[PDB]
DNA sequence: AGCATTGCTACGTCT
């Protein structure tokens, strides 16, 4: 407590829970849907896209959901939040798929 | 459409 | 043995002539093939 | 009384068009027609049953004046440990014929008169994992001699059974798969269930995700579940006084599997 | 003289309609309103068969003038390794039809026809788990061919026989558990064997917390244990000239074990 | 209340 | 047509 710098910022617990582990590389489909390990997806803003290059990040203890992230003007931009496809009354975690 | 299976014997019958 | 186990995966009937067509091929190398046939190979200067 | 008529109605039975019979449906149209034998192969509960005895009713016998039926689709469930007599004695009265005492030989050549004359295409034979492996030899002469669609219906207890026979294994390839189902047209075949096959005077509200979320939990995806489930909640809650299925009763009996 | 008497029935066994016995039978009457197959499990000595046995009676056979007896339920215990044959002997016998010399298939024939008639509507196998496993098929067919509620009784040695196949798993798939009892359900449940079962000429007052270790210790919850005990403590005090069981008798008894 | 297998077994049989 | 992305299998390599 006396040796810290200066007092740091307490961040909000969500933002580290948008930390979370992300997949590169993938593409979004020319539609409202998305896919991941097998794993068959929903969007509900892709479909104004063709379909390119995305990122998207998971909670692997809840895969039930994902973020979705576009590279605007070279940076990272949210796409939209997404769901697996009618997945709603149940959730599942990303070893157990 | 209701399809009743006593109706189902009805209808092979 | 190993190969009963096995083989009833694919279905296959067991019989001397099905394990005999699942041993002709056994040359399709991992540690237990590295020790029995150096393990084999001492021995067999006997005569 | 108006309790004792609408138990009464819910303790029997129903059918519901589901996508899974409309899917088998056109798939045995194909068979038929092609003269092809096939399995159909699925978990208990699926639903394989009431899919095939629909498909039967659909395809009625036609009746002409002082002939035999003409019976396009015959289907048989075999008794346990089923022999050859068991099993022409099985089509012979589904054609409406009574068996004579006599040998293997005459109830199989019997069997034979009348698959033909009655003009049967597609032989049924739901549970065939009760059949002996001496009178899957007969299934097997029936599909081959004459121009007869044999369908095999089971569980995976029925791959089992033929596998351990390389001829009837080849002869029954081509399968249909039953699936469980989750998710939308799970959503959709509560919905039809409270839908069409409840009536209750109420609305139970069970396309309420929570409602789906704890009948998925129970029902867990074989419509044979969601089906017992619902009924067997029906009759509580009315007998209980209520107009209505709600999740004081619906928990009780999902907890109860 | 006297205390023959009092060993006459000590020695026998009675019913004592304990509330395990009451929740049987409200869920047994839910099951046979449904149709409902389902199935009775818990530890031996849990009071199943007994619960089983007490709901046969209050639902007996009624007669009807030159009519077979209408009989709403059967209850039936196989003999071991029971085959179908013996499934449908026990059957027809219990609904007092002989059976005649014949195949399977006449046994089958004929025990259908009498489940039928008789009005059947549930029927319950105790030590369920004493069926061959080709016999269940037979069992199935009932409970599917016809309104019949078929109740499985037995241990947790039942659900190793049921889970090995999918087909009789998932049709008897809801449940009740007989627990053992404890606290004061247990005490209550002693109260009444002092004072309802044993009746004896001075009181033991087997409300005592202290001796109720005793009983504990031996007794592990099992009415099956505790209505033993007694029983032997009581015949013990009544030959000995005891006109009550005393702790000296009890812990002699318990220490049995 | 009690009851005796055998009173059952005349009452009920 | 063209590949192009998607979901496994090493073969290390490290704690
Ligand atoms: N299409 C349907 N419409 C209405 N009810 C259905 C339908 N399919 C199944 N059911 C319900 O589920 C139960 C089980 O279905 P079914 O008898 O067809 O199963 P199955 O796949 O043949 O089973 P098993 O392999 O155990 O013999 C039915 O008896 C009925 O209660
Ligand atoms: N409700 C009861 N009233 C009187 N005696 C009882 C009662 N329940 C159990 N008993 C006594 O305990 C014994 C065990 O009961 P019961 O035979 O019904 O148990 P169970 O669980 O069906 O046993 P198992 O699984 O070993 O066959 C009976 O033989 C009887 O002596
Ligand atoms: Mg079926
Ligand atoms: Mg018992």
């Amino acid at each position: 407590e006396a040796g810290l710098p200066t007092v740091p910022v307490p961040i909000p617990e969500r933002d580290l829970d948008i930390c979370l582990m992300k997949q590169s590389r993938r593409t979004v489909q020319r539609g409202g849907c998305l896919q991941f390990q097998n794993l068959m997806y929903r969007g509900e803003y892709l479909a104004g896209y063709a379909g390119e290059t995305v990122n998207l990040r998971f909670d692997p203890r809840d895969i039930t959901t994902i973020l979705v992230y576009r590279q605007e003007n070279n940076q990272e931009v949210f796409l939209t939040r997404a769901h697996a496809q009618g997945l709603e009354t149940e959730q599942l975690a990303l070893d157990e798929a | 459409e209701v399809w009743d299976y006593e109706q189902l014997r009805e209808e092979y019958g | 043995e190993a190969a009963s186990r096995r083989l009833r995966t694919a279905g296959k009937t067991i019989s001397n002539q099905s394990l005999l067509q699942e041993v002709v091929d056994r040359d399709a190398k991992e540690r237990q093939k590295l020790e029995q046939t150096v393990l084999r190979s001492a021995a067999v200067d006997e005569s | 009384e108006w309790l004792q008529a609408e138990i009464a109605r819910l303790k029997g039975k129903s059918i519901v068009p589901l996508q899974q019979v409309k899917t088998l449906h056109d798939w045995l149209d194909g068979k038929r027609k092609a003269r092809k034998s096939c399995r159909v192969v699925g978990e208990s509960r699926t639903g394989k049953t009431v899919a095939c005895d629909a498909y039967r009713y659909r395809h009625k016998p036609q009746q002409e004046a002082g002939r035999p039926p003409t019976v396009p689709v015959v289907y048989i469930r075999p008794h346990q440990k089923c022999g050859p007599k068991d099993l022409f004695k099985k089509i012979t009265e589904y054609l409406k014929y009574r068996v004579t005492k006599g040998t293997v030989s005459d109830f199989r050549d019997r069997t034979i008169e009348v698959l033909k004359g009655c003009g049967v295409e597609m032989l049924i034979i739901d549970e065939a994992d009760r059949l002996k492996p001496e009178t899957f030899a007969d299934v097997r002469d029936i599909a081959e001699d004459l121009g007869i669609a044999v369908v095999l219906v089971g569980t995976d207890r029925l791959d089992a059974v033929i596998k351990r026979d390389e001829q009837v294994l080849e002869r029954f390839r081509a399968h249909l798969r039953f699936g469980k189902l989750s998710g939308e047209d799970f959503k959709n075949t509560v919905e039809m269930w409270e839908q069409m096959v409840l009536k209750l005077p109420v609305s139970s509200n069970l396309k309420s995700k929570e409602m789906l979320r704890i009948l998925t939990s129970a029902t867990e995806g074989y419509i044979g579940r969601l089906d017992e489930i619902l009924r067997e909640a029906a009759i509580r809650s009315l007998s209980r006084g209520l107009k209505k299925i709600d999740k004081a009763v619906l928990q009780e009996v999902a907890k109860e599997y």
